[PDB]
């Protein structure tokens, strides 16, 4: 199975949270990067994850209002209209071999 | 002249341990050392992961080490069916447990050239002396393409390749890098995704000690050199040189044979059906350990065999004191 991603709920008000589901992780791992955008992009990932450190390390776009799992879901909390869009997850396999899933989510105000 | 008898027992023993290459376990056992962590690269070298991240994943610094035969890349990966991906190792921040930084993996491939490059051409000068010069090629590639070739003027003299020796292990254990996972031989099917500490830890603790014996039998060499055999005044002063040359050799015997004992720890492990063997060589040692073993325990056991000298030797210069 190819890896997707998901958004809970896709539709978000403004003010509250939402939680990027990742179905189809691969099992063995070196780690995984989130990142704003379509793509994978070093200036705009939001943080990875070293499974050999069991440590997230924030990247730029990171505005300290997200929380990784090592089920590679990504939280976010009091969302504002600018994290509307897309994001991109990079999974890479113990083996190098990488895999990507692009997410979106929609934040309405009020 | 029994003293004499002693005198010259002492230095041909001295001038075989200093001087020898085949009968000098010394020398063998330096060689052990070098050839040894040189085993360890080629045998699990192409597994270790490299291109973490050093200042920002916004770097997508990546570069291309080739040994020749293959390349290795660090900071990239596969993209999941084919194509080489620029965004990869590079994406997560470099560290103890992770992964080596660009400027780790290019001290070792250096180091390794040169090891690689003076064994294989000049091989280990006997240990008391200055060296041959030579010159190793380091090669790498980058994209924007463009390839670098440093031509390093080197010595193949037991300090100088310890160096080299030392940088390769110190590296993989101080920061211990997660190997790659998926023929397969035993280990990557058991420690791939895990630290190579965890795999390897063993064998990087004797080769640590390989290097640090050897290093240390270097040493006494030079100061065995130093001391090189009719008043009270020349019975003293050249008897004097008796004792310090005796103690010499045997402190000598006593880390060529602890070398021996590392040597084992070593290939006693994931290694041992690796390291030794040869026949694309990544994978296994291709180094001559094998060679090398036999022949530091053979000569080792000649002068072990030479303790009464010693022995007998050493009483003569109490005897005068
Ligand atoms: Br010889
Ligand atoms: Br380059
Ligand atoms: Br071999």
């Amino acid at each position: 199975m190819q890896l997707t991603t998901e958004s809970m709920p896709f539709n978000v008000a403004e003010g509250k949270e939402v939680l990027l589901l990742v179905h189809n992780l691969p099992q063995q791992l070196f780690g995984y990067s989130w990142y704003k955008g379509e793509r994978v992009d070093g200036n705009r990932q939001i943080v990875g994850y070293a499974i050999g450190t069991q440590q997230a390390t924030p990247g730029p776009a990171n505005s300290g209002r997200e929380t990784i799992y090592p089920n590679a879901s990504l939280l976010i909390q009091n969302v504002t209209q600018n994290d509307t869009g897309f994001y991109t997850l990079q999974v890479i396999k113990s083996d190098l071999v990488n895999e990507e899933a692009t997410g979106q989510f929609h934040v309405y105000p009020h | 002249q029994a003293i004499n008898q002693a005198v010259n027992n002492l230095n041909e023993r001295a001038k075989t341990l200093a001087g020898g290459t085949t009968n000098s376990p010394a020398y063998q056992a330096t060689l052990l050392a070098l050839r040894s962590v040189l085993g360890l690269w080629n045998s699990m070298g192409y597994a270790v992961i490299c291109g973490g991240y050093t200042k920002s994943p916004g770097e997508n610094n990546q570069k291309d080490f080739h040994y020749t035969g293959t390349t290795i890349n660090c900071g990239g990966s596969t993209n999941s069916n084919g194509t080489h991906s620029y965004n990869g190792t590079n994406t997560l921040k470099a560290d103890k447990n992770v992964s080596l930084s660009i400027e780790q993996y290019e001290k070792i491939h250096e180091a390794y050239q040169i090891l690689s490059k003076a064994l294989k051409q000049a091989g280990l000068a006997p240990l008391n002396s200055k060296g041959e010069k030579l010159e190793a090629h380091v090669t790498t590639s980058k994209y924007q393409t463009k390839t670098t070739t440093s031509v390093i003027d080197t010595t193949n003299d037991a300090q100088n390749l310890l160096t080299q020796a030392q940088t390769i292990v110190n590296t993989l254990k101080d920061y211990c890098p997660i190997l790659i996972a998926k023929n397969t031989p035993s280990w990557q099917t058991a420690g791939g995704g895990k630290n190579s500490c965890a795999t390897f830890g063993a064998e990087f603790s004797a080769a640590s000690d390989m290097i640090n014996n050897a290093q240390k039998i270097v040493q006494e060499t030079q100061q065995l050199s130093a001391n090189q055999p009719n008043s009270p005044s020349s019975l003293t002063a050249l008897a004097q040189k008796m004792l310090k040359n005796a103690q010499s050799q045997a402190e000598i015997l006593k880390l060529a044979n602890q070398v021996e004992s590392d040597f084992n720890k070593l290939s006693s492990g994931h290694l041992k059906d690796y390291i030794g063997k040869c026949d694309n060589n990544w994978g296994n040692g291709c180094a001559g350990v094998e060679e090398t073993q036999s022949l530091l325990k053979t000569s080792a056991a000649d002068f072990n065999n030479q303790t009464p000298q010693i022995n007998q030797a050493q009483n003569l210069a109490n005897t005068l004191i």
